[PDB]
Formats: structure tokens, C-alpha cells, sequence
């Protein structure tokens, strides 16, 4: 879950 | 859905950058050498720039974004350079509303100013319209698109609220009512918003665990809510905006709803779930009912009742869950993955002042 949203931000890159 | 606000661009009257700055660069250089002529070049390169980036509507295409913002870069790296600030260089930016357009008894709605400050304001809002209408033109079902609509919606944030904080002092006078700061307040929530749900497709398309797209759903219906509830009672926004508000606000917590049901479903949840898909379909059929013109929400509501309808026969055959009133259920939880894009210049790729030398 947390880790999740973590990946989903380190997207727009 | 493909139902997504985007801005129209300012029209603004053609003007000669050239001649008011060359004339106090021949004033300022008597030297009849290279550098008065090399700054007399760059000029007329800026004015070219100009004509360039705000004087062609066409274009949805980054090469066109590109211009406008080296433009933007361009102008704000020159009023320190130049003697602006005092109204010994005549210039005058004539721009046209890009809501209002005005009845047939009065002409359009335009402001002319001799600012450099109400340029930039006009030059920053069409790079926040034309980046909205190049994140509206992206396929969704690709993630390349998904991510160039989430970049240019948040960067559309960003510098709508940049114009929000900065277009009092920039202007003498007072605005016109696009670029005052009530309307790109609520524009640049709008495309908070939609980055937002450009995250919720994101996260739905990879298949992500429902408990995190219930939140980014969730977190997009704030969003919507507090857009459309700014557009209540004004009319300065296209017709077809403060619908599209309220339709996307009951359509994210009806997402929502419909993914925290799933997990209730997995946890034996089954009272939960029938409760959580009951709310989901109260809010698709209001929207159905009221915003028809606006949304296609059949495929969705579909889905709802498909699931809604297998869960109370197997509940009231099998499992015989109390399905609790939605008062007595706890919240879902929010996620925001988007923020407003601050502008720095410069916001421009290779970026070259062309008085740099100066």
C-alpha cells in the first residue's frame, strides 16, 4: 500500500 | 470517458516588439558597432518570437507549447534589462477575454495595457490553456498519454495559480475577469483535479490494489467538489463546465465506492460491500439523470448493478450480513498524487536568453 503510492509518485519522471 | 475541461487561448493584436527596444539600445550603445547591432539582431529575434507564440492559434503539439514557454522565459529575463518599469518604452499589449465574449452591442471584451507585467500574465495563462488542451488530446489507454495529461495538467495548475498570486501588482489597472484571481484560482484547481484522475486511470489501468484507487478516487472527488463548488454562483466559465464538475465529482465517488466494495467483498466483508455498491449506484443513476448530456456513465452503472445484484442473492440466500446504513461505515481514506507545478523560469527546455550579454 504505502510502498504502492510510492511508486505510483516516482512516475512522472 | 473523454470528458475533460480544457481552456481556450487569449487572442492578442499584433504589436512591433522591435523598434521601442532597438531605439533605446541605439540610445543607451552610440556605438555604431556590433553590439548595438547584435542587440538590435536579438530584437528582432523576440519580436519574431512573439508573433510566433502568440500570433498563429494553431498547433496542439509540444513544439507549440515550446514556443510559448521560451516566450514566457523570454520576457520575464528582460525586465530587469530594460527600463520597463518606467513608461519610457512604449509598449502596448492589447489581449481579448478568453471567456467573455461579449455582446454584439459593445464590441469584444479587450484590455490594452503598457505592461510588461500584463504580458507575461497572458503569455503564462495561454501556456497553461494550450498545456491543458494538449493533456485533454491525450489517448488514456496508453501510458505514455496517461503520463504527458499528468505532467501538463499539473504544470496547467501550477501556472494558473502562479497568475493567481502574481496578476494584482503585475497590473496597474484591474484585470479581465480571465485572468483575475478568483477565475485561475478555480481553473487551477480544475486541473489539479484532473491530474488526479489522470492518477486514479494510471492506477486502474496497472491493476493497483482497490484500497489505493478507492483513495485516489476519492481524493479526485475533493477535488471536483471544491472546483464545482466554486463555479456555483458564477458564470464566468464555459456553459459546459460547472456540469462537468458535478458529474465528475459523483463519478469519482462512485469509483470510490465501487473499488472499497471490492475490498470488502475479499475480506467476507459481504453487508459492507452491498452497503458501499448501493451508494455507488445512488450516485451513477443521479448523475445519469441529471448530466446525460455531459458523461456516458451506462458501462459503469452496468458493472455496479451486475455486482450489486450478485451480492444480495448471495446474502440473502447464504450469508445473511446486516448491511449497514452508510453513516456507520468508516470513511475512505484519500491519496494526492498531484501538486500545482511552481513556475521557475526557466520553464522552457534549453533555455538561451537572447540578451544575456547585457
Amino acid at each position: 500500500e504505502d510502498d504502492d503510492i510510492k511508486q505510483l509518485a516516482a512516475w512522472t519522471t | 470517458m473523454a470528458t475533460f475541461i480544457s481552456v481556450q487561448l487569449k487572442k492578442t493584436s499584433e504589436v512591433d516588439l522591435a523598434k521601442p527596444l532597438v531605439k533605446f539600445i541605439q540610445q543607451t550603445y552610440p556605438s555604431g558597432g556590433e553590439e548595438q547591432a547584435q542587440y538590435c539582431r536579438a530584437a528582432e529575434e523576440l519580436s519574431k518570437l512573439r508573433r510566433a507564440a502568440v500570433g498563429r492559434p494553431l498547433d496542439k503539439h509540444e513544439g507549440a507549447l515550446e514556443t510559448l514557454l521560451r516566450y514566457y522565459d523570454q520576457i520575464c529575463s528582460i525586465e530587469p534589462k530594460f527600463p520597463f518599469s518606467e513608461n519610457q518604452i512604449c509598449l502596448t499589449f492589447t489581449w481579448k477575454d478568453a471567456f467573455d465574449k461579449g455582446s454584439l452591442f459593445g464590441g469584444s471584451v479587450k484590455l490594452a495595457l503598457a505592461s510588461l507585467g500584463y504580458e507575461k500574465s497572458c503569455v503564462l495563462f495561454n501556456c497553461a490553456a494550450l498545456a491543458s488542451q494538449i493533456a485533454a488530446e491525450q489517448n488514456l489507454d496508453n501510458d505514455e498519454g496517461l503520463k504527458i495529461a499528468a505532467k501538463h495538467y499539473q504544470f496547467a495548475s501550477g501556472a494558473f495559480l502562479h497568475i493567481k498570486e502574481t496578476v494584482l501588482s503585475a497590473l496597474s489597472r484591474e484585470p479581465t475577469v480571465d485572468i483575475s484571481p478568483d477565475t485561475v484560482g478555480t481553473l487551477s484547481l480544475i486541473m489539479l483535479a484532473q491530474a488526479q484522475e489522470v492518477f486514479f486511470l494510471k492506477a486502474t489501468r496497472d491493476k493497483m490494489k482497490d484500497a489505493i484507487i478507492a483513495k485516489l478516487a476519492n481524493q479526485a472527488a475533493d477535488y471536483f467538489g471544491d472546483a464545482f463548488k466554486q463555479c456555483q454562483y458564477k458564470d464566468t466559465l464555459p456553459k459546459e463546465v460547472f456540469p462537468v464538475l458535478a458529474a465528475k465529482h459523483c463519478i469519482m465517488q462512485a469509483n470510490a465506492e465501487y473499488h472499497q466494495s471490492i475490498l470488502a467483498k475479499q475480506q467476507k466483508k459481504f453487508g459492507e460491500e452491498i452497503a458501499r455498491l448501493q451508494h455507488a449506484a445512488e450516485l451513477i443513476k443521479t448523475v445519469a439523470s441529471r448530466y446525460d448530456e455531459y458523461v456516458n456513465v451506462k458501462d459503469f452503472s452496468d458493472k455496479i448493478n451486475r455486482a450489486l445484484a450478485a451480492a444480495k442473492k448471495d446474502n440473502d440466500f447464504i450469508y445473511h450480513d446486516r448491511v449497514p446504513d452508510l453513516k456507520d461505515l468508516d470513511p475512505i481514506g484519500k491519496a494526492t498524487l498531484v501538486k500545482s507545478t511552481p513556475v521557475n523560469v526557466p520553464i522552457s527546455q534549453k533555455f538561451t536568453d537572447l540578451f544575456e550579454k547585457m
